[PDB]
DNA sequence: TTAGAGAATTGGAGAGTGTGTTTTTTTTTTTTT
């Protein structure tokens, strides 16, 4: 510790706003790099230098005020890349035991401190200036001296963008400048964003395509494409009025719930006694039920009034969504909208072609196709949002991208089912693949709507290819029949249901418009026998699982759920599959909802199926027993 | 307002939390040391 | 560990951890060692060599550092000191021990730790103004000590015997926060009823005081705020209940479940960890006097007009009243207590009574004595009680056993009790002070307590005559309304009158208006500065002790005999036997004023003059002149004797001329020592040789 | 494609250990009597 303190002191000192470097900075920095290279597996030197805050106190001032001293600048850049190395790379994984996890948290804390320090525009200004005067030279004029410096500069930017938000300070409310927002603003004011656009659009500097893709991914980490595309000049009044209206809506909901609870309990204090015998209700024994919880509770009596819920065991605990969404700063949102627009118009086709070339040549790291699929989803969604132009994404519209995404999704599906010790990670990768697939399937619909007969022709071509090949049809059933709430989040379930709805919409409209009978060595096909594959218990079980959150679901998601269930019930006559006790409890909640008028479609469907059930029950009383279990072909025996 | 200002001057003539003040006025001396 | 060239760049740390780590710790250590070794005052004298030498002379284990000097000499240490006081005070103690053992290699036999105390810290705070912002910072506060525990032993590094085996648990440090629980024995893992090893345990002195806002700084009708303070090691018994103190210490907080359940909120108890206690009474102690101070005092004593200077320095803003200034100077310096044979105690303190007219500066004299004297108690008339003056018994505030408590006379035991409006007191309150005035003790027999306390104070009282106007038609006894037992207990008895006299009125008016000019917010002999006078007084009282060899018993005996005769004749004042002992006390006081180790006839003649002039002052108008000529012709107002030295000089000159015709100053002073006329400086200032055309020079010694 | 037999992990019943508790009188003192 003390030897590190000595070298850290030997770096120099700050005075007011000017840093006075010692002449032995070079050897002291080399010694620091040597200590970091000879670290323990606990990363003790990492923790100690982070605690000493030399990155904030010495290296940033040296970088910002002595950037003409090129050997010292290069040494400082290498040292800063080493220090800003992400914790997952430092330790290899998230440790499973307390001591290494404490060390991981320490390194992560100091990384968050570095990210806080790096929001200064001066540092990114120096980085942009040195990268600019480097890239001014021709590619053939570069040597290892400059190519390695480009690598270290871009890796420093990547490392600083990668850092997770502190759990302490991630409680920022919407429309506020988080640390990531301030960092993006630093990039914007320094002009490194324009250098990233240049690197993406350059044919000569295509060697950095994977790096630039990772920078752009970490830049647009938090954003949503349609929400970002909706940003514009008049947003302040819109968002202010929306905030006031949403505040009043929340308040009215809370007042309604308070009034309902005040009615459920009486207007007498709890120690006001009184006991009743409910003569008809047998207790757990043969004696009549004695009720003690007040007369007010017997209007909506239930036996679970006083019961403690059960501990879901660790294995059965459902997966939860990893982050809340927050509306970032308006300046940063405008900057990211402009970045995304200019990038889409000037850079996107060449960058995606370069990344696909890298993946084909197999000179990319293990999971860089996840970044490729992210970029597909984000930028095609942004393109369709606002002024849709398929020329801006025509490199992505090929059937080869459908094939690549389908292969990746099936690979992630297999690896999720087999590599069980990181099944959640494989599920997240599969979620990225699913969103990319969804955006392709949405883009062909937008091509159909668009007026150009050329894009309509190619839309017909790709639709014919996809609906002809079997895997695109079978993948949805494959996903539904092995989806697990234990592993995959409800956001994934939402995306799967909406993608299935869109896919069946397109397929039904296609077959309705024209026959096109042969499919898959070909065989005949029809959409009704395809839909009969969705009559399995598991898929409808997943659909009602998503339906349980109808209060929190989006209106489009609720429409997708109810339309699929209405297709299975009304058009395929499979109401006995959906005659279930848990589903009936959900219908009971739907009918008892005070906001049931807001869910007119759902309650109407519920009353339709309930009326069918009670007709069957009046005809035959064994339907009550049939409610208790999921079924296979009892769906026809009941009929 | 010159006579009013003169009255202000006469009243100023008869006119006749601290850790931060201490640290600042000492910070000046250590800055001079470093220079 | 490389030397750190800049401590000031914290590099993102806070001061506490920054100075806790080794590099800055060693740098602070070396900087404080260098400061102690090389700091010099405005005269170039190395102050800390002198201070450490005095500390090692007196075995005091504690070193006071002036924060002003630290801030001037070494800035960053003064910067970090109030921010992280515990850490830097520990480092300072280590460095001070290194310097002390460099100066005195064998001082480890006397101490094992040197406590660095900080004084004159500018971070002064009112007790009512302490906030959470001051926590764990070095603060400075003022207040009156209202409670004190006894000096109690506290564990500092405690060792425990194991409850089963013979092993002893390691040294555990006591924290002031909670009881230290030993844990489990590492030899055998037992955790049962452990017990302290008294012989191997290290203890420290502990004393918990309660201070509150001083009653003159609190608002009227408002209740005072108070703080607990912990005094450790040689800070114990730095103060007693009633003392006004300045307290420098660390403002410290810890969790208290009792306060939490009292308030319903997680309120933390607070206490001051005292670093330096300074009584606002004793701004200068005898230990504070430097070699410069004592050199000033001793050289100033050699002026040979110092008695007039000291008299003139008593209340320099009061015109006239030379007899009052003389009496107050004699009382302020004081005599010597004596106990011949161990069986007959006689007081050494001189008591003074200023009786007279309104608007004659009696109260101003009393307030001057209050301001100048250490251990001054001021009280007034009906505001005093017998019980409050002497001593009082109360239920103890927490434990409720009867306990005796110190009154004003006990609290002034080696100081001054000032009683304004003395005639306005109740008789029952005024009779309480008889034992303290003469026997210098207060004996209480109340509620099972039977004991005598020391009350060796000097009483200076102010009074009015009957009707508020002194009457020269009557004697003092006829217009005072006090009785003989209390009148006789006052050694010096002064009458101050406000009679019309136009020239004196004009001079007094000019002096008063000049004083009001001089003191705006902005006799002949010249006085001392009051700071110098205070230093001179404490040196004269504590470092000097007069001893009486002879006093020419016949003179004083005859004086007392016929003073008794005239007192019996006129009835003006009882004389008893106390006036004789007052003569001895006043002679010792004048010797102390001159810093004499032995009393002489100069002092005896001074005391004689004071007694005779005051007794004459007690008389009526017509009687006063006859008494003046009586005691002046027969008894000793020995103003001067120039004629003997004059004719000795003339004889020596005549003999020398006769010898030379057909070193005189050495010849003159030789004859002046042979004859009992040794005070020759008076002759050299007088006119009698000058108009006879003689002269003197201490260098040439020709006359 | 469902589900059932054998092995391993997690829930919680309960056995064991340690902690906390059940108006009255005499005397002083200041002010007021
Ligand atoms: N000789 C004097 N020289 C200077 N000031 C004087 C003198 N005589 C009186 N005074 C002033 O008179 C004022 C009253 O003094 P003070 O000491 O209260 O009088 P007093 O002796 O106490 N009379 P009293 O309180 O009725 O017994 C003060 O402001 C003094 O400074
Ligand atoms: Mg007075
Ligand atoms: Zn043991």
């Amino acid at each position: 510790n003390c030897e590190l303190l000595a070298t850290c002191s030997a770096l120099g000192y700050l005075e007011g706003d000017t840093y006075h470097k010692e002449p032995d900075c070079l050897e002291s920095v080399k010694d620091l790099i040597r200590y970091l290279r000879h670290e323990d597996e606990t990363r003790d030197v990492r923790q100690q230098l982070g605690a000493a805050q030399i990155l904030q106190s010495d290296l940033l001032p040296i970088l910002t005020q002595h950037h003409q001293d090129k050997p010292l600048f290069d040494a400082v850049i290498r040292l800063m890349v080493n220090l800003t190395q992400p914790a997952l790379l430092c330790f290899g994984n998230l440790p499973k035991e307390p001591s290494f996890r404490h060390h991981f948290l320490q390194v992560l804390t100091y990384l968050q401190a570095y990210k806080e320090a790096f929001a200064s525009e001066k540092a990114f200004g120096v980085l942009s200036e040195t990268l600019y005067e480097l890239l001014q030279l021709g590619w053939e004029e570069r040597q290892e001296e400059d190519n390695l410096l480009i690598e270290r500069i871009l890796l420093l930017v990547r490392n600083i963008l990668h850092v997770p938000a502190d759990l302490d300070q991630e409680k920022k409310i919407d429309d506020d400048a988080s640390a990531h927002d301030q960092l993006l603003w630093a990039i914007h004011l320094s002009g490194l964003d324009d250098l990233l656009l240049f690197l993406a659009s350059s044919s000569a500097e295509e060697q950095w395509s994977l790096h630039v893709l990772e920078i752009v991914s970490l830049m647009f980490r938090d954003q949503n494409p349609e929400q970002l595309a909706g940003v514009g000049q008049g947003r302040l009044a819109q968002e202010r009025s929306a905030d006031f209206a949403e505040l009043e809506v929340l308040r009215q909901r809370e007042m309604a719930e308070k009034k309902t609870r005040a009615l459920q309990r009486g207007n007498r204090h709890s120690r006001f006694g009184g006991s009743y015998i409910v003569q008809g209700l047998k207790s757990i024994g043969e004696r009549d039920l004695i009720f003690h919880k007040g007369l007010h509770n017997l209007r909506n009596y239930s036996s679970d009034l006083g019961k403690q819920p059960k501990k879901v065991p660790k294995r059965r605990q459902a997966a939860r969504e990893l982050s809340i969404q927050r509306r970032s700063a308006l300046n940063v949102r405008l900057f990211l909208r402009d970045f995304c627009s200019e990038f889409l118009e000037n850079c996107y086709n060449r960058l995606m072609g370069s990344v696909k070339d890298h993946l084909l040549r197999e000179k990319a790291q293990q999971h860089d196709e996840t970044y490729y699929m992210w970029a597909l989803a984000f930028f095609m969604a942004f393109n369709r949002a606002a002024s849709f132009r398929p020329g801006l994404v025509s490199e992505t519209l090929s059937v080869r991208t459908f094939h690549f995404i389908e292969q990746n999704l099936t690979n992630y599906y297999e690896m999720m089912l087999t590599d069980r010790k990181e099944a959640a990670s494989w599920a997240r990768r599969m979620h990225l693949a699913l969103k990319a697939y969804q955006e392709l399937l949405a883009t062909v619909n937008e091509m159909d709507i668009s007026p150009d007969e050329a894009v309509r022709e190619s839309s017909r071509i790709i639709k014919n290819n996809i609906f002809y090949v079997m895997e695109y049809r079978e993948l949805f059933l494959a996903l539904f029949r092995k989806f697990d709430e234990r592993c995959q989040p409800r956001s994934f379930l939402r995306d799967l249901v909406e993608t299935t709805h869109l896919f069946l919409k397109m397929l039904e409209r296609f077959c309705r418009s024209r026959g096109n009978l042969v499919v898959q060595s070909e065989k005949e096909f029809n959409f009704l026998d395809y839909l009969k594959r969705f009559a399995c218990s598991t898929v409808v079980r997943a659909y009602v699982l998503l339906l349980r959150s109808y209060q929190q679901n989006s209106a489009h998601t609720n429409h997708c759920i109810v339309k699929m269930l209405h297709r299975l019930a009304h058009d395929l006559k499979m109401e006995a599959l959906l005659f279930q006790l848990s589903v009936f409890c959900l219908f009971n909640r739907l009918l008892s909802d005070p906001a049931a008028g807001a869910y007119k479609e759902l309650v109407t469907f519920a009353k339709y199926i309930l009326g069918k059930f009670f007709a069957l029950a009046a005809v035959n009383q064994k339907a009550f027993v049939e409610l208790l279990f999921w079924k296979n072909t009892a769906v026809v025996r009941e009929m | 307002n010159r006579e009013l200002e003169a009255l202000k001057q006469r009243f100023w003539k008869h006119a006749n939390e601290k850790l931060q003040v201490l640290k600042a006025k000492l910070q000046e001396a250590m800055k001079l040391r470093r220079f | 560990i490389e030397s750190i060239e800049n401590l000031e760049d914290l590099k993102g740390h806070s001061v506490r951890e920054w100075v806790s780590m080794a590099g800055p710790r060693l740098e602070i250590h070396h900087r404080f060692k260098n400061f102690l070794r090389t700091h010099v005052d405005s005269h170039g004298h190395n102050v800390f060599k002198e201070r450490i030498s005095d500390m090692c002379k007196e075995n005091r284990e504690s070193l006071v550092v002036n924060y002003e000097d630290l801030a001037a000499r070494e800035h960053v240490l003064a910067y970090f000191l109030p921010e992280a006081p515990a850490e830097l005070l520990q480092i300072f103690d280590e460095a001070a021990l290194e310097v002390v053992l460099a100066m005195y290699p064998k001082y480890d036999r006397i101490t094992n730790h040197i406590h660095v105390r900080i004084s004159h810290l500018p971070l002064v705070e009112e007790l009512r103004s302490l906030r959470q912002l001051h926590l764990n910072q070095l603060i400075r506060t003022s207040g009156v000590v209202t409670s004190c525990t006894g000096v109690l032993p506290q564990l500092s590094m405690v060792k425990y015997n194991c409850n089963k085996c013979n092993f002893v648990l390691g040294p555990f440090c006591q924290s002031q926060n909670q009881e230290v629980k030993p844990g489990s024995c590492p030899e055998c893992q037992s955790a049962g009823p452990f017990e302290v090893n008294m012989e191997e345990t290290i203890y420290q002195n502990y004393q918990r005081i309660r201070i509150q806002e001083s009653p003159g700084k609190v608002a009227a009708g408002r209740l005072p705020r108070s703080k607990d303070a912990i005094l450790l090691a040689d800070l114990v018994d730095s103060c007693k209940p009633g003392d006004e103190i300045e307290l420098t210490g660390i403002y410290h907080n810890n969790y208290d479940g009792s306060l939490n359940t009292a308030n319903g909120f997680p309120v933390f108890a607070t206490v001051i960890l005292a670093n330096h206690v300074a009584k606002k009474d004793n701004k200068v102690a005898v230990g504070e006097l430097t070699d410069e101070d004592v050199k000033m005092i001793t050289s100033l004593s050699k002026d040979q007009q110092i008695g007039e200077k000291i008299f003139a320095s008593i209340a320099p803003s009061i015109y006239g009243h030379e007899d009052i200034k003389r009496g107050l100077a004699l009382a302020l310096f004081g005599g010597e207590p004596k106990n011949p044979g161990g069986k007959h105690k006689v007081r050494g303190d001189i008591n003074v009574l200023l009786c007279g007219d309104p608007g004659t500066a009696k109260s101003q004299f009393l307030k001057y004595i209050e301001k100048v004297s250490s251990r001054a108690i001021f009280t007034t008339g009906q505001g005093a009680s017998a019980v409050g003056l002497t001593a009082y018994v109360q239920r103890h505030p927490v434990s409720r056993e009867w306990t005796l408590e110190a009154g004003a006379l006990v609290l002034a035991d080696r100081g001054v009790c000032l009683i304004d409006e003395f005639d306005k007191m109740n008789d029952q309150d005024r009779t309480s002070i008889h034992e303290a005035m003469e026997q210098q003790s207060i004996s209480i027999s109340k509620a099972g307590i039977v004991t005598s306390l020391q009350a060796r104070c000097t009483v200076i009282a102010a009074a009015n005559p009957i009707g508020g106007r002194y009457d020269p038609s009557l004697t003092f006894s006829e217009n005072v309304d006090l009785t003989e037992p209390i009148i006789s207990r006052f050694d010096i008895l002064c009458v101050v009158r406000d009679t019309v006299d136009p020239v004196q009125d004009e001079m007094l008016a000019r002096f008063v208006v000049g004083s009001h000019v001089r003191h705006h917010p902005s006799y002949g002999v010249e006085p001392l500065p009051q700071e110098v006078l205070k230093k001179y007084i404490i040196y004269a009282k504590e470092r000097v002790h007069p001893k009486l060899n002879q006093m020419d018993q016949d003179k004083v005996a005859k004086m007392y005999s016929d003073l008794r005769k005239e007192s019996m004749a006129t009835g003006s004042i009882p004389i008893t036997v106390r006036h004789i002992e007052s003569m001895i006390r006043m002679a010792e006081a004048h010797a102390r004023i001159h810093l004499r180790d032995y009393v002489i006839e100069d002092d005896v003649n001074m005391a004689i003059r004071v007694m005779l002039e005051s007794f004459i002052d007690t008389q009526k108008f017509s009687v006063m002149r006859s008494m003046r000529k009586t005691f002046a012709r027969y008894l000793s107002f020995r103003r001067d004797n120039n004629e003997l030295l004059l004719f000795i000089l003339k004889q020596l000159v005549a003999e020398q001329v006769t010898y030379q015709r057909n070193v005189p100053e050495k010849d003159l002073v030789d004859k002046a020592r042979q004859i009992n006329i040794h005070n020759l400086s008076a002759f050299y200032d007088s006119e009698l040789f000058r108009m006879n055309k003689f002269s003197h020079d201490l260098k040439r010694k020709m006359i």
